This record gives C-alpha cells, structure tokens and sequence, in this order.
C-alpha cells in the first residue's frame, strides 16, 4: 500500500521507462513475461513489489505506468520488444501526429485529443492503490509533447485530485549542446507549470551525464541507453525505502517536508555517488566516508552548475547497502568543518539521512561495477538561479527580431504569454537571490 | 556475614569475563555486547575476495 | 629502461579463489551480512541470496492483505 | 500492588523499550514465549509490577506500544522477544508524520490519540493500586513528541494524582541528523513542565561517549544504545521488586529531588560499566562503583555539572553490601567538593540498598542527579530556534497545518521562563 | 434432490472458502481452448 504510478510523457519520457523499467524487472524477480518465478513455495513473505507492480490471479504482474506519446514510431518499439507481454495494451497511448517542437500544438491543438483518453487510465490506476505516495513525472522541456502536453497533463492533474504530490523528473536542455532552435521557447514557456503544479522538480541535462560516463565510467562515445541507466539508478534509490527494510526510513512525503523550505522553492539537484568502471573497481575502496563527499563535487553533478556559486538550503542523503550509523554520521561532520561547502545563515541543523539494507542491483549488459555501497543526495541551492540565467539569455535574443513567432500565434495561443511567462521567470530568478542573502 | 570483611575476598575472586566463551555473561549483566566485532576481519577479507571476483 | 629495469621470475598469476565467483549473482559481504539477524534495522528473512528485502506481513491492515 | 503502565512512542520509543523488555524479562526469569523458567522465589514474587498474568502461568508486560507510521510495529513484532506482547497493545496509524511536531499535536496525532487512551483506560484501571505510568520518547521525531505530548496532556487531566515518568531523549546538538528538529523539541518542552513529575534527559551524543570512551567498542550500533538506556530504566525501579535494606520507590526519590515544582530534569549514569581487557584487572567493592556514578564522563546527558551546581541528588544501590560503606562513602563526596553543591539544601543526598543485584553482577550502582547545569541543554536549543525562525525558514510546513506564529511566540518565552528560573538559583 | 444440493454445496463451500482464487482468477486452460479456436476462424 505505498505505491506510485508513473506517467512517462514524450520520446524521452517513453525512452527512460524502458530502462526504468527493466531494473525493477531485475531488481525483484520478475521476467519480460510477467511472471516472478520464485513465487513458488515463498510467497506473501516478499510484498516488495507492490509499490510498482500490481498482482492478477494467475501470478502475474502488471506495472502501475503509462506510457504517452503523440507520435506512434516510438511506443511501437516497445510493444514488440522483449518486454511486451509485460505492459498492459492500454496503457500505451498513441496519438497520429506528434506536436512537432511547439508548445501551442501539444498544448492547444493536438493535445486536446489525447487529455481525454490519459486521464481515464490515470483514474483506472488509482482507484486500485489503497495508499497513493505521489506520481513521478518523467518529461522533457524542450520537445512539444514533453513540454506542451505535460503542462496540460499537470494542469488537470491540480484539479483531478487535489493535493498528492507530483514529483517531476525532466531533462531541462543543456546550455550549450542542444538539439534543437525553437528549443527557448519551449523551455521558457512551461517554467509557469513546473511552478505551480510540481511539488518537487529534478532539472538534469544530458550535456552533464555526458561529462561523467566520458570520465567516471569509460565509456567513450556513449548513446542514450548508458544515459537512461543512470537515471534509473537515482528514481531506485529514492524510492528504495519504500521496498526493503532500513534502519532509517524516509518517505516521499517525509523528504518533501525535509527539503522545500517555501512552496514556491522547490528545485534540488541529483547526485548519484559512486559512478566507477569495473577495471577501476579493482583498484578503489567505496567506504562510506569515500562516497559521500564525492557528491558534493562540482565534477559530478547531474546539473551544469556549480554549487559553489551559492548556498545549500537543505541536503538530503541516502544511504545503501553496507553502511553503519556510527560511520553516516562520522563524516557528515567532516562537510561541516570545510568552508567550501557553505550552509546558509537560517539553516543551522541541515540534513536529512536515510539508511537503507538492499544493495543496488547490477544489470547485465550494463557498465557500472557491482559495488557494496552508494550515495543519493538530492541538495537544494541557490546557485541553480543561474542555470536559468544562461537561458534566460537565448529567449530575448531570438525573441527580440520575433524569430519563429508564427509558428505559435497561428496555434490559437496568444501573444501575451510571451511577455508574462518570460516576466514569470524574472521574479523566480529574483526570489531565489533573497532567500538566500544574510540576515539583517 | 564473614564473607564481606574478609582479607582475601579479592585474591579468593573471579573477573566477570575469563573469557569471550564463559557461561555467564547474558544480555542484562552489561559485559557482553553485540557489536563488538570477531567476526570483523574474516568478514573484510571474505569481502575483499569477493569484490576481486565481482 | 626495458632491458635494465625488467623483473622475471616472478610468482606470477594472481592467488587461487579457493570458492566459484560469479560478479553477476554474487553480493559483498560486510559486517551487517555476516551479522544479518542480529542488526537492530532488519526486518523478517524469508528470501534466498538477499537477506535485506521489506517483508511487510506483520503490518499490512487486515483490511488491505493477501 | 503498586502497578506501572508503560507507554512507548515512535521509532525511539518502541525500539528503547523492546529492549528493555529483554532487560526485565531475564531478570525475572521469563522466556521468549513468556513462561517462567526460573530458580528463585524472590523473582516471582513482585512480578506483578510490570507483568499480568495469561491462562497456563505465562506473564505479558503492561505495555502500550504507539507508533504513527506501520513500519515499527513489524521491527518489534518480530525481534527477539517479539512474541511476548498482546497483539491489541500495539497501536499504529497508516501514514506517518515525517518530522513534524503540528501533524503530531493536531492534525494526524490527534485522530490516534483517542484509540490509546482507550487501551490504556483498559490497561490502568486493571491495577489494584496503580503507581504511577511511563513513557518513552524523543523531542526529534514526529510521533515520538507530536503526539506524545498530546498523551501527557490527557494523562494528567484524568489521574492527576498517580505519577508521571518521562525518559525523554532530547536532541542531540552536535549529531544531529534533522534539520527540522529544534521546532519540535523547541514546541515540546511546555508540555514536559505542566504534565510530568519527573522527566529525565537523554543525549545520543553522550551515548556515544560512554562507548567510544569507557567501554571500548569497536563498531557499536543502537542496540547499544537502547543497552545503556534499560540499565537505567530498571535501576530507578528495583527497589520496587526486589526487598532491601533501605528502600525507595518511584514516588520516595521524587519527593526528594524536585524543591519547586518546575525544576524536574535530571541526568541518568551507571556505575560498574567495564571494557573487556580491564574486565580482569577490577574487583567490585564500594568505592569502585561511588568513583564511577560521580564522574563526570558517565552521566547520560552531553552537558557537565562542574558547570553548574547540583540541586539534590540520588542513588541506588544494588547488592548484598554494607551500609556503613554506604553511607561513609557520600559524605565523602560532598566534603571534597563542595562549590557543586546548593547552600541551601544542607544534605543533597539520597540512598537506598536493593538486595538482588543483576544476574550474574555482585555489586551494582544507578544515580539521578539534578543540575543547573541542565539550563544549558535548553539555551543550545533557543539559539538554534530563533536564528532559524527569524527568517521564517521551514514555517509553511507547520502554519499550513492550522497553527499560528504566536504559538511559536510563546514557546519562545515558556521554556525562556525555565532558563532564567533556574538561573536565579546559581544566584 | 438432496443428494445433489448437499455435494452442490460442499463443492461451492471449497470453491469459495480459497479466499484469493475467489476474488481473482480465471480459467487459463479454457482461455487456451477459446484463443486457439478463435486464430483457427
């Protein structure tokens, strides 16, 4: 009864549950047929996977997902893969044409016919959760599904039921490598709904998980998969108190009081810790103090910023695997002694552990080495408003010749948001430098 | 009551602890403990070979 | 620097496992591993091969159970 | 003949007391199953303090277990002596409170609080004379103070005459491991000087110096944490079940330690603690277990009375030992140093001999000590309030939950009240 | 009359008192039968 329905909007959103998604296939028992087949002789003892995986009668287990996508090139790989007796055939949905990089398309025109039919499957996988935690969002802000139909998907779902928490985990676009030209646009224009309707917002770009797999890992030149894999081995971490045992538990609701100090700041950074090849396995101990500074380093971080431009608001650890409490909190006080990092003027007692049993599960065909420990650390700054600044910068460059323009006014969206979301953005960038400064 | 004014109760005495294997140390007279560690440096080799085979 | 430094002769080869390791299916073992129903945080053992998953039997209202 | 009803509340709460459960059971010579399997006749004689009576001569405690989130019900349900609790004592909610003192007062602690009070009128009028209660908590956590201090509140409205007993781990200053926790521990300690008798204070901190320290541990864990705590628990109560040459009850040490009924926190330590290769080179008489309830290092609290001056103090002696060398020994300790001890109170002592010591010990010590160095537990909790709470830093998580800031306002100035209340007496 | 009510009601009694194969389950082996028969058309 602590489950949580996933909702994967856009290519990059269908693309990373396909990873997800074969990790917890993995990290219980169950196959791409559905079957968990230990289920004999040992069952009810392992209710482990009851937060993401739903039971029928035959043995068999469903996911609590759906999938969503505009354009059907991409969900029907998925439906004739490997795994394609695990999902259900009606939590796929497809539309006919996808919104083609414009937010007015998936959201005002093409999206219109998609909301009806999402927000039934949404209602069929959560009247069978006794106790709902929250959904996960799995999103990108710079294509039109992702970023169009996700701010229509948000907007209904504050109305639909309330106050759950929706957590949001996006890929907003890399400063400097993007793969796109209407790319701000987009990115600007749904700032105004991962504000309102988000209660936690995970921002990585793929530009900083290529610095690390370049370097942490040895894989030079690699592609999307060994991106997925990484996200996967932090939205596992998060929710990894959820299915095995601890000696400190912490809750989706539990962080979220831990972490947010005003509903309006709510943008942490993920940092997954020891990231190591196999070869360079050999040769380094993983010990709890090893680890936990390592996500602290302006090296490792899944954003491109650099925390020492500004103050940690709250911290919030994870711990996995052999760890002990008399050695979590022997070096949470080396951080402490170091001016490097620097905690803010009201925050003096500042994080939040949790110390979980179940190791992380290596994948074969995977890259990272199976180790014994990990770290997930989810750090909310100050030094974030500047991941907006270097973006803010490419909205009112293009948008002062009005490049590109009538592509969106010519959707049935007016002008107007234009001069407001951007002005949105101009007072989220100047409520983040007050929170932070010293006391009077 | 001899026994209390005796001049060699404390050579005719025993420690509470011979030994790791003696009878009586129980959970509530506090000198055994569970978290001290024998089994500590077998466990960190057999670790060691492990992560070498992984 | 080749031919003056070279050292031969070595006992060469790396020790013997003495135990069949696999790195797919085979976990580290620590001080909570070895120690595995006496720790303070570990909940009922009724898996093989791990012995630190949630097993929520007790607690699970008889409302809500299977 | 002179009940207690133990109560217990949260993570720290259920896993302190699962513990010392483990403690009195063998002391009583009880199984996991509950049976008595004893040799003695004085450990089946005043069992009735703590323990009923089932059908076939098995004895459950009187203990109410309470928890708000339904993860600590399984930890303790399948323990060691798991199976020795009545199933209904147990009381959990299925969503927790996630480090928040309001969601334990009011909103998710207060549609709890009336399914206890309703075991635990069932479990305190089954006495004959009921004594007095217990509890068991923290300051840090959300059902462990949220909520267990809406339990005092209902308690002392309703048997105001019966004793009320805190064990109360406040939190520790420098491990800490909760941003959130000086607002509840700040909101908490209100409701610990209205509704307790007596309340003792608990560091984690100075937990761990005892067994880094004194005991020479190499990896401890909780569950030598909860060790330390139970050989304290019981020290207090063994004059009750087991006879003596002096006694002292519950009530006895408690007319006898508090002057003005605002000054009730106290500081717990235990004598004859050992490391494992100095277990052979120490004998057990008199003077090895005064050396070692007086010493500064030992106490359970992380703060120092050579900062402050002892108020009274208490101990409790356990063994078959001589009550000359008993009292010989505190006089000694008050003459040699006497800058840490109130004018006005001209004997600042209390003694009493139990019998029976613990199974395998010959001699054994506890102490209770009252301090004005215990202000200074309180003002490392108000500089860690109002630098955070000036700036209204994590206050949307406890206003949005029906509360007000002046209720903040408040608490700021009641608990200011007992640091300069007791300050006037180190004047 | 009897007879058949009273085995009637000891079969139902079996078939209900399993309390998961009552609220869920189905018929794998007739699903077979019919998803054969149906490809065959």
């Amino acid at each position: 009864m602590r489950e949580c329905i996933s909702i994967h909007v856009g290519q990059a959103g269908v693309q990373i549950g396909n990873a997800c998604w074969e990790l917890y296939c993995l990290e219980h028992g169950i196959q791409p047929d559905g079957q968990m087949p230990s289920d004999k002789t040992i069952g009810g003892g392992d209710d482990s996977f009851n937060t993401f995986f739903s039971e029928t009668g035959a043995g068999k287990h469903v996911p609590r997902a759906v999938f969503v996508d505009l354009e059907p090139t991409v969900i029907d790989e998925v439906r004739t893969g490997t795994y394609r007796q695990l999902f259900h055939p009606e939590q796929l949905i497809t539309g006919k044409e996808d919104a083609a990089n414009n937010y007015a398309r998936g959201h005002y025109t093409i999206g219109k016919e998609i909301i009806d039919l999402v927000l039934d499957r949404i209602r069929k996988l959560a009247d069978q959760c006794t106790g709902l935690q929250g959904f996960l969002v799995f999103h990108s802000f710079g294509g039109g599904t992702g970023s169009g139909f996700t701010s229509l998907l948000m907007e209904r779902l504050s109305v639909d039921y309330g106050k759950k928490s929706k957590l949001e985990f996006s890929i907003y676009p890399a400063p400097q490598v993007s793969t796109a030209v209407v790319e701000p646009y987009n990115s600007i224009l749904t700032t105004h709904t991962t504000l309102e309707h988000s209660d936690c917002a995970f921002m990585v770009d793929n530009e900083a998980i290529y610095d690390i797999c370049r370097r942490n890992l040895d894989i030079e030149r690699p592609t999307y998969t060994n991106l997925n894999r990484l996200i996967g081995q932090i939205v596992s971490s998060i929710t990894a108190s959820l299915r095995f045992d601890g000696a400190l538990n912490v809750d989706l609701t539990e962080f979220q009081t831990n972490l947010v100090p005003y509903p309006r700041i709510h943008f942490p950074l993920a940092t997954y810790a020891p990231v190591i090849s196999a070869e360079k396995a050999y040769h380094e101990q993983l010990s709890v103090a090893e680890i936990t500074n390592a996500c602290f380093e302006p090296a490792n971080q899944m954003v491109k910023c650099d925390p020492r431009h500004g103050k940690y608001m709250a911290c919030c650890l994870l711990y996995r695997g052999d760890v002990v409490p008399k050695d979590v909190n022997a070096a949470i006080a080396t951080i402490k002694t170091k001016r490097t990092i620097q905690f803010v003027d009201w925050c003096p007692t500042g994080f939040k552990v949790g110390i979980n049993y179940q190791p992380p599960t290596v994948v074969p065909g995977g890259d990272l080495a199976k180790v014994q420990r990990a770290v997930c650390m989810l750090s909310n700054t100050t030094a974030i408003a500047e991941a907006w600044a270097r973006l803010d910068h490419k909205f009112d460059l293009m948008y002062a010749k009005r490049a590109f323009v009538h592509w969106y006014v010519g959707e049935g969206m007016e002008e107007g948001e234009f001069s407001e979301a951007r002005e949105d953005m101009a007072a989220l960038e100047k409520d983040y430098e007050e929170v932070g400064v010293d006391s009077v | 009551e001899f026994d209390l004014s005796d001049p060699l109760a404390l050579q005719k005495e025993l420690p509470a602890r011979i030994s790791d294997n003696d009878m009586r140390n129980t959970i509530s007279g506090m000198q055994k403990f569970m978290g001290e560690d024998l089994n500590f440096q077998e466990r960190r080799r057999f670790q060691k070979e492990q992560s070498r085979e992984w | 620097t080749h031919h003056d430094y070279r050292v031969e002769l070595v006992r060469a080869a790396p020790p013997a496992s003495t135990k069949p390791h696999d790195y797919r299916q085979e976990q580290p073992e620590t001080f909570w591993i070895q120690r595995a129903a006496r720790l303070p945080g570990v909940s009922d053992i009724r898996t093989l091969d791990t012995p630190f998953r949630k097993n929520c039997s007790f607690s699970t209202p008889v409302p809500l159970s299977l | 003949m002179r009940e207690i009803v133990h109560l217990q509340a949260g993570q720290c709460g259920n896993q302190i007391g699962a513990k010392f459960w483990e403690v009195i059971s063998d002391e009583h010579g009880i199984d996991p199953t509950g049976t008595y399997h004893g040799d003695s006749d004085l450990q089946l004689e005043r069992i009735n303090v703590y323990y009923n009576e089932a059908t076939g001569g098995k004895y459950v405690p009187r203990a109410v277990l309470v928890d708000l989130e339904p993860g600590t019900m399984d930890s303790v349900r399948s323990g060691p002596f798991g199976q020795i609790f009545r199933p209904d004592n147990f009381v959990f909610g299925q969503s927790g409170a996630g480090n928040n003192w309001a969601k334990g007062h009011y909103t998710e602690g207060a549609e709890l609080v009336d399914s206890v009070l309703d075991v635990v009128r069932k479990e305190a009028e089954s006495c004959d004379c009921l004594q007095g209660f217990q509890l068991t908590h923290s300051l840090g956590g959300g059902t462990g103070s949220g909520m267990g201090t809406l339990l005092i509140s209902k308690i002392r409205e309703e048997y105001p005459d019966r004793i009320m007993n805190t064990f109360s781990v406040v939190p520790s200053p420098k491990v800490s491991d909760t941003v959130v926790e000086p607002y509840n521990a700040t909101l908490s300690v209100h409701q610990l000087v209205e509704n307790t008798d007596e309340t003792y204070c608990i560091d984690n901190e100075a937990l761990y110096d005892i067994c880094f320290r004194t005991l020479k541990l190499t990896t401890p864990t909780y569950g030598d944490l909860n060790h330390l705590v139970s050989a304290t628990m019981s020290g207090v109560t063994t004059c009750l079940r087991f006879p003596g040459q002096l006694n002292a009850d519950l009530r006895k040490l408690a007319v006898n330690m508090v002057p003005f009924p605002r000054l009730h926190f106290f500081m717990p330590g235990f004598a004859p603690l050992t490391s494992r290769g100095s277990q052979q080179y120490r004998a057990l008489t008199v003077p090895e277990l005064t050396q070692q309830m007086f010493d500064a290092k030992n106490m359970m609290a992380a703060c120092d009375p050579r900062h402050g001056r002892y108020l009274t103090v208490a101990a409790v002696f356990r063994g078959r030992m001589s009550m000359k060398e008993v009292d010989e020994q505190m006089l000694n300790v008050q003459n040699k140093n006497s800058s840490y001890f109130v004018e006005w109170i001209p004997n600042n002592v209390k003694t009493a001999v139990c019998d029976i010591p613990p199974r395998g010990l010959k001699m054994s010590a506890t102490f209770i000590g009252n301090s004005t160095a215990i202000q200074e537990l309180f003002k490392r909790i108000s500089e860690q309030f109002t630098a955070m709470f000036r700036r209204k830093a994590f206050l949307h998580w406890y206003t949005g939950e029906g509360m007000d800031e002046m209720e903040f306002t408040e608490a700021e100035s009641n608990m200011n009240d007992l640091v300069s209340e007791y300050q006037q007496y180190q004047d | 009359n009897l007879a058949k009510k009273r085995y009637i009601d000891l079969c139902r009694q079996g078939r209900i008192f399993d309390a998961r194969n009552r609220i869920i389950g189905g018929d794998t082996q007739a699903w077979d039968f019919q998803v054969r028969d149906q490809k065959i058309k």
